[PDB]
């Protein structure tokens, strides 16, 4: 597949992200425990909530779909449906609300992948959204000053940067450390404090986000001059207002 | 010259807009705005008075980690506060749509047959001065036949009368002046005779009923309300029976045969009735606004004029209450018409145009379209990178949408003078956009919009229409903020160019060049100043009769 | 024949069942099964004695909540019903031995009743349905218990409820897949105003047999609506039979090849190859290590394309067993394959604005709500001309339980009678026969 | 004892009651009253101020030949001219119709559903406390999740709230008290015990959303206002995402599954959308008022209260200006609620009943109906013919046509308990009425009647219902004055005697059970009489954000 | 010609089109009836009238068969003019949309 056009290390990017042969560059360790402390939906330990009985117990009827299709664990476990948000800023975080969505149904099975300005969320069976999860917080796909874990309050995205270049958070859930130049998230997504901080580990440098990320800017690389990008999506516009007249 | 926008800016935030970096959380939270302030001490006092608590900035997350900013109000140098031009908290806007759902026109060509014909009665401009003086006694509510009525009070009532215009300068004359909207002397020369020439020797009257009485009751009750006051006024000037078989033509000729609504009736989903926003099409609203017989020589201001009525009405109004509530959709509106913004966008585009093609000279095609409108959404989207204080101005990613597919939009119609293909444009911003910044608007901003370029030019049943007909019950149209006012715009804007007196309909732009009505119609931007800092005063208020 | 395409018809468990159909024989205006499915629906009312009988007693009438102290009424409805019923039958029936149908089920607790077809020839529109089955009933339980003029008011607020004063039958105690007339977004749309959970309860949750029944009503409405005339019938009549009916089984082809590990990406890759092979697309045009491909028949890529996105559902919403995403694969494989190839998405990008829209109000608070509950009538998901719909009845057909109004909650009456009758709860068997058995007539 | 209208008619003309000779046109026309000269000099400074002739006593016909009346609101000593009554002129019968519009019932049991098995979380009466505190800040339109929101004024807003009740004493007391709507502390203890056990377990919200809002927008407002912050109370309080799937349910319940509408949506001819007053049941608009909870020994009082709450809305504000307007039909209801006309005649009609066969325990058919109503019937109309004073107060047929039978149709339902049979004794009466004085009503009034007597007994489609079921949208209800708001009375009546605690919907008779209400639902005419002396102080003005 | 379209009193300068519609009604009524009947020997039938200024259409009972109400002969009939009507003068894409507005009004907006 070729996922997008363009020439633009923007574009390569956007096409890195969709491709599921590209490993995507793991730049941080979280545990297990501190993924499920991040996402604030239970407690480590604590047995998976269920929505529905195991599928094994419903003795479902004669389908040839539902025979052909694999569900994916937590479907077979019947686990609620629960949520992971990231917020990225338009500063040069490496993604972006619509590479997300669109890499994310490129890579991962059982997905409801929503875009927005200042958001973007995927909600999935709830032990299937931790093992995502824990790849969306170690690699490539998230910097600790410039992308934040937000089930609320996601206000960001478009602002200014703080004297430590940290996106601003109405909630303070991500703490710049000063003295060592470690980020720590020190509540869970939703706002709540957590027992002990989670190490983000550092950020990225603005040589480094500008060559990973996928937003085009005048300061960076600028969508204009990505002349092959542009052709693509007026054929677009045209192909589909030939379409709807004739 | 620097851009439109930078003043705004300035006064906003102490850096200077090209910096990338502030600080927050230092501000205090609600503390630092004098509205948010005054919002608190209301919300403890009224809480003690009824004994239920209401208002508490220490319910859910803390207001004001960042600058809550003040906003300049588009062609003005009024700054206020975003509460400020909340619907509820503003008179002007609320007027301002009272003034619209309190009128209706109603012909009297009809009528006058029934007289001449059926009756054998004749028609002169006495006996219509007379009638106009009858009515404008009976329409706000008082009696002219029976015996013992009780009637309202004059002093509630005062925004209620009827007017007539005509194309017929020789009647017009004849006609008392006080009843007289006179073509001639509201509108340029050139406009004038345009108007003059559709409306013909016929006779129309502009109906305002009481806002009182539109506020109380809903905007189905004006065309009726306005027929059967006619219908009183027809009975006592004419010498007919009081209620005769003739009498029921001039009820159907008043309520159904020669009305204007405002708006039509809407589907049972969001069911309403006539003379509600959702039915007021495009082409009506830009020809209420009045900007167009003031400001012809800037189609720029015309166009923006409309953007500003139909954003505060549809977004605010319509959509942020209407359909929606709570505390609503004020700065999905005000992103068009405050700091100046679209202004600048718009002129940048108009230049480009004319510069490239001249205005209305450009081929009305495709290739139109993917020139203006790329030029003009890149122009746009170059601000916001430039200058990081003008992102963190229009923060949510559906006003930024907006703003800059409708510089594009009207950008593209000033070039080929048609609305359709200034539509085209409109939707090629948004797609491109999306492809810059790797983002929109708000979860459901871009389902018109990916829609749109298939539908621009379809010709299906519920999929084909010219823009200018089109309004909020146009099925893709029907739920979301940050479109329709903007519409509104593109249709008004290859008029604009052209130099066009209207863009729909020519009655019901003569209907509102009325200096009686309360709202000032040829000033929108400068009424919703004039609103945000507590000095407009509305029709409909109950202070006579309720205690000191 | 007008068009010269041809299709080769499969079965729900992926078995050819006839080779090179004319496409014609698929269509609405042709084939007799849909015929038979569209009066059907027009004429099948259910009937719910037990609830009768229970807002009877209680004088639990005319609404949520509502009751009128004093006004009670105790009888043995349920316990006469074989009575009530055949009194009923002689009301609703035009000639003896007409295609009247009245039985009973659930020991005499509900009714399905086929009103005949004789009443809807001399109809202008369908609610001779409701309004024949309510009255005949409402006189037969009257004659049957000798109700006097006094109290038989009483058992009319208990069939049809708060009608006329509220404009639609609140609290009637009959249901029909169709709603009202009056609450029709644009004239031509009734048969779109079917709700997806009535579509997946009529068809017991099989998804090929409710993506079926969904896209024969939603492309049967676009002729009614006379979307589908002139230029546009031979895109519809494509959409209808490789969206809805596994024409060519390459729905079914690329679920098999995707369903053990596949995404919505990757399913996407499959079409693009297959869409190739077949000649459907080509090459037009090379940029920078990206091909931009091309196609001389619009209506047929559509047709790909719309299949693809079947499967993508099928394949992503099954393996969560989980329906809410749907909203997701809508948008998300239309915007990637414009993407991916330089071509328009399906529908023209209808079906992505669609989901955008259906998106926001599946996940938000300004309304909307479930899956389940839209349909090609609601203001949210009315605007693709039948593309997105039949992957909603497929989702929600696929979900383990995961919808607090789900089908159970909102469609138990139609469950219980509708899934009855053979035609509704396997369509496409019915179709595909059709289709043959007229295939030299064409 | 003397009839109890007799006081009135002295205080309104000079003669005794019963002379048969009166003089005329010697009282100075317009003059003579207080009011009319009032409103003659306001015409005249309104005309001088606009530029435009209005309210002028010289247009027409010359009020006042005969007196002028003043009228007794009955059960009250005041007495005030009918241009008091008047509905524009009247603060509290528009804020009467506000608290109405502006109302709804929303559940939360599929709610806290959504809670527990969607979302995994515990719902307590802690839980749902510190929600309802979330929700009294939210939902006059405050902000509880976002940074950079604009909010309603407070103090302008003052009057929305919500409040819940449940049939469960022990949670209700574990609620906080100042959102609890206590059945026990506002009903005697029989009605509660009947209220408690329909409501169950299920806990129900009430809400009222801000008066400015409801006056700018429309009914159909209420139920999306409502849910849009009863949407945010929920993300904020039970730590959802801001926006997930599951928020998609709660959307819906508050919506649709467990919302309670007072009035549903009509047809397209009269097109209107919820909470207008033609989807209004009668059954609703007794539940509404609130006499039968603190008159419960006077089933007289209660009947005539719903009454007059209904000739109020229904003639006056619905019939007189959503579906006609002008002068209005002010009279035409007051007759039903003034000089204690009515009073006599339904206390005559159920001290009749009460002799004969006692409260409830006539057969309910045909034989009673005959028997009650025409007795009834003859003691009204002989009362105009004793009393020529009477007649001249009751001047319009239509008038005493609507007073005499809503005394026989209420006197019928005393006696079998049962409202239909009630309803065919309002025909009745019409019937004898007609051939007894060879008038009855204006050209249109007995529509409804002379279908009357086949329809009460009717199950045809759109002819058969229980009379509580009935409303302004029953067809042959749907067009005309003096009869909706004696039917509201007639569905009250036999529910009054049998000592019920609600005529069709216990929720809705529970939701208006509130002190925090603006109107005093429980003495409705005491109302009236307060906005007809210009003391009522109403929800919704503008003073605090409009000049001095 | 007049672009008065939409309802009462209402105008669209600047996108008049001039047509020949009358003097060709009888190769759009063919082209329509082509679009408008379901096989050749149905009852569709339209006939010219006062010279090709009215058309009586009466569209075929099949397409009734399968449809839940009326609705379907304005609808079809409407969508077959205006086909018929841009094919016959090969109206552009950019001015099809005010034939359709002349043919069926402000539908949907109204
Ligand atoms: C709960 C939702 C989901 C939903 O259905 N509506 C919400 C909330 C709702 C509430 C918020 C009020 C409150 O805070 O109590 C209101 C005011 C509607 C109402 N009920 O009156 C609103 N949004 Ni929202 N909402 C808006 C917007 C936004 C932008 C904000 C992004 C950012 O970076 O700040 C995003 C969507 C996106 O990313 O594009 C957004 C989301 C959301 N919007 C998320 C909450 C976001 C979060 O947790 O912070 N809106 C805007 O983009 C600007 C206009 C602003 C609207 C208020 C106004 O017009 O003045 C407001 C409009
Ligand atoms: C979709 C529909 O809601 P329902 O699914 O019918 O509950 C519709 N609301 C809306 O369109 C909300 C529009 C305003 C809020 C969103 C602005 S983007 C309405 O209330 O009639
Ligand atoms: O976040 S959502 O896009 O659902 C609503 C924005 S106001
Ligand atoms: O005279 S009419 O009966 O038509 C009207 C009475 S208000
Ligand atoms: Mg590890
Ligand atoms: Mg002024
Ligand atoms: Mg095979
Ligand atoms: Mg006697
Ligand atoms: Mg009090």
């Amino acid at each position: 597949a070729q996922y997008y056009p363009g020439t633009t290390k923007v574009a390569q990017n956007r096409r890195n992200f969709c491709n599921p042969e590209y490993e995507l560059e793991k730049l941080r360790e979280i545990s297990d425990e501190d993924v499920v402390k991040i996402l604030g939906h239970r407690a480590p330990g604590e047995e998976y909530p269920s929505v529905h009985p195991p599928l094994e117990e419903m003795d479902e009827p004669e389908d040839a779909i539902r025979e052909m299709v694999e569900p994916i664990d937590g479907a077979k476990a019947g686990d609620r449906v629960r949520y992971i948000q990231f917020t990225d800023s338009m500063y040069f975080a490496p993604a972006q609300p619509y590479v997300r969505s669109r890499a994310y149904l490129c890579r991962y099975r059982g997905a409801d992948a929503g875009t927005l300005s200042g958001r973007q969320i995927i909600e999935t069976r709830e032990r299937d959204l931790e093992k995502i999860s824990k790849e969306l917080l170690e690699t490539e796909f998230f910097d600790p000053a410039r992308s934040g874990v937000r089930g609320k309050s996601v206000h960001g995205h478009s602002l200014r940067l703080d004297e430590d270049g940290m996106m601003f958070d109405m909630l303070r859930r991500q703490i710049y450390n000063k003295d060592t130049g470690r980020v720590e998230m020190v509540k869970n997504q939703i706002g709540d404090e957590l027992d002990e901080p989670v190490d983000l580990g550092e950020p990225l440098d603005e040589e480094t986000l500008m060559e990973k990320t996928t937003i085009y800017r005048v300061d960076g690389e600028a969508y204009r001059d990505d002349v092959e990008a542009v052709e693509i999506m007026q054929r677009i516009h045209v192909l589909r207002s030939q379409g709807g007249f004739n | 010259a620097d851009k439109l926008f930078i003043n705004a800016l300035k006064k906003k935030f102490e850096e200077s807009p090209e910096e990338k970096k502030t600080t927050f959380y230092t501000l205090g939270g609600w503390k630092q705005s004098e509205r948010k302030t005054e919002f608190v001490n209301a919300g403890k006092e009224v809480a003690a008075k009824r004994g239920i608590p209401q208002y508490n900035p220490d319910i859910g997350t803390p207001l004001g980690q960042r600058v809550l900013m003040p906003y300049q109000v588009s062609t003005t140098d009024t700054y206020v506060e975003g509460d400020d031009l909340h619907f509820v908290n503003n008179a002007a806007m609320q007027q301002m749509w009272d003034d619209i759902r309190r009128t209706v026109i109603v012909g009297l060509n009809h009528a006058h047959a029934v007289i001449e014909k059926r009756l054998g009665k004749e028609v002169t401009p006495e006996t219509i001065t007379h009638y106009l003086e009858t009515v404008n006694h009976a329409m706000p509510g008082a009696a002219v036949v029976q015996e013992h009525m009780v009637e309202t009070h004059p002093a509630l009532v005062a925004d209620s009368y009827v007017k007539v215009f005509t194309g017929n300068d020789e009647i017009a004359d004849e006609i008392d002046p006080a009843f007289v909207i006179d073509i001639n002397k509201q509108f340029p020369e050139d406009q004038a005779e345009t108007l003059k020439a559709e409306v013909g020797d016929g006779i129309w009257q502009v109906v305002r009923i009481p806002t009182i009485v539109s506020r109380t009751c809903d905007g189905a009750t004006t065309s009726r309300w306005s027929a059967m006051q006619i219908g009183m006024s027809m009975i006592s000037a004419y010498k007919q029976a009081a209620g005769e078989a003739a009498t029921g033509d001039f009820a159907y000729a008043a309520k159904h045969a020669e009305v204007i609504h405002m708006g039509t009736y809407l589907p049972v989903r969001r069911a309403r009735g006539e003379n509600e926003p959702g039915g007021v099409p495009f082409g009506y609203l830009a020809d209420i606004c009045q900007s167009s017989r003031v400001n012809y020589e800037d189609p720029v201001r015309v166009s923006l004029d409309v953007v500003a009525t139909g954003a505060m009405l549809y977004d605010q109004i319509w959509l942020g209450s209407y359909m929606s509530g709570g505390v609503g959709f004020t700065q999905y509106a005000t992103a068009a018409y405050t700091d100046n913004i679209l202004d600048d966008f718009t002129y940048f585009g108009k230049e480009y145009v004319e510069d490239k093609y001249g205005l209305c000279e450009a081929p009305n095609n495709m290739d139109t379209v993917l020139d203006v409108a790329t030029e003009v959404t890149f122009y746009g989207l170059e601000q916001y990178e430039e200058y990081p204080a003008l992102l963190e101005d229009q923060f949510g990613g559906s006003q930024r949408a907006a703003v800059v597919a409708a510089a594009a939009g009207c950008s593209t119609a000033f070039a080929t003078g048609n609305a359709q293909t200034g539509l085209s444009g409109w939707y090629l911003s948004m797609y491109l956009h999306k492809e810059q910044h790797s983002r929109l608007g708000f979860y459901g901003y871009d389902l018109q919009d990916q829609c749109g370029a298939s539908n621009v030019f379809s010709i299906r049943g519920d999929e084909g229409l010219p823009l200018e007909l089109r309004g909020p019950n146009y099925p893709n149209y029907a739920m979301n903020v940050g479109h329709q006012g903007e519409y509104a715009g593109i249709s008004q804007a290859p008029h604009a160019a052209r130099g066009d007196a209207f863009v729909f309909n020519p009655l019901v732009k003569i209907a509102f060049a009325d200096d009686n009505l309360v709202f000032d119609f040829t000033n929108v931007r400068g009424e919703f100043a004039k609103g945000a800092l507590r000095e407009f005063e509305p029709a409909g208020e109950r202070a006579l009769i309720t205690p000191a | 024949a007008k068009f010269e395409d041809k299709v080769d018809l499969y079965d729900d468990r992926g078995n050819l069942v006839e080779e090179q159909v004319p496409l014609e024989a698929l269509s609405p205006l042709r084939n007799p099964a849909i015929k038979s499915i569209v009066q059907g629906i027009k004429r099948t009312v259910a009937v719910n004695l037990e609830g009768i009988e229970n807002a009877l007693k209680t004088a639990k009438v005319g609404g949520p909540a509502c009751k009128i102290m004093g006004r009670e009424l105790d009888l043995d409805i349920v316990g006469n019903a074989e009575s009530i019923a055949a009194a009923a039958k002689e009301m609703i029936q035009v000639t003896e031995d007409d295609d009247t149908n009245v039985e009973l089920l659930g020991g005499g607790k509900r009714a399905l009743v086929q009103v005949p077809s004789a009443r809807f020839d001399v109809a202008a529109e369908y609610s001779a349905a409701p309004l024949v089955t309510a009255t005949a009933f409402v006189q037969a339980i009257i004659n049957e218990f000798d109700v006097s003029m006094y109290d038989a008011n009483m058992v009319k607020a208990a069939v049809l409820g708060r009608y006329p004063q509220s404009v639609e039958y609140m609290g009637a105690n009959i249901a029909t897949m169709l709603d009202i007339p009056q609450k029709l977004e644009g004239p031509g749309y009734a048969l779109r105003n079917i709700m997806v959970n009535h579509v997946v309860a009529a068809t017991l949750k099989n998804t090929l047999q409710a993506a079926a029944l969904s896209t024969i009503l939603e492309q049967t409405a676009m002729f009614e609506m006379g979307d589908a005339v002139g230029a546009f019938e031979r895109m519809h009549l494509l959409g209808l039979a490789y969206q809805g009916m596994n024409a060519d089984n390459l729905v079914f082809d690329l679920v098999k090849a995707n369903g053990k590990e596949g995404t919505v990406g990757s399913v996407i890759a499959d079409l693009v190859e297959r869409a190739l092979e077949d000649g459907v697309i080509k090459v037009e045009k090379e940029l920078t290590d990206y091909k931009v491909y091309g196609t001389d028949d619009l209506a047929m890529w559509n047709a790909y394309a719309a299949a693809g996105l079947m499967a993508a559902t099928m394949v992503n919403q099954g393996a969560a067993r989980a329906a809410q995403g749907v909203s997701s694969t809508l948008l998300y494989y239309n915007d990637l394959i414009e993407f991916e190839t330089g071509l328009p998405s399906v529908d023209f990008g209808k079906v992505e604005g669609t989901a955008v829209g259906f998106s926001f109000f599946s996940h938000s608070i300004y309304g909307g709500g479930g899956p389940g509950i839209f349909n090609g009538n609601h203001i949210v998901t009315r605007h693709s001309k039948g593309f997105a719909i039949p992957c909603v009845a497929a989702a929600m057909a696929l979900d383990a339980g995961t919808q607090m109004f789900s089908p159970e909650a909102t469609s138990g009456l139609i469950k219980e009678v509708f899934s009855q009758v053979d035609e509704f709860r396997e369509p496409l068997k019915y179709v595909v026969e059709a289709a043959a058995e007229i295939k030299n007539e064409i």
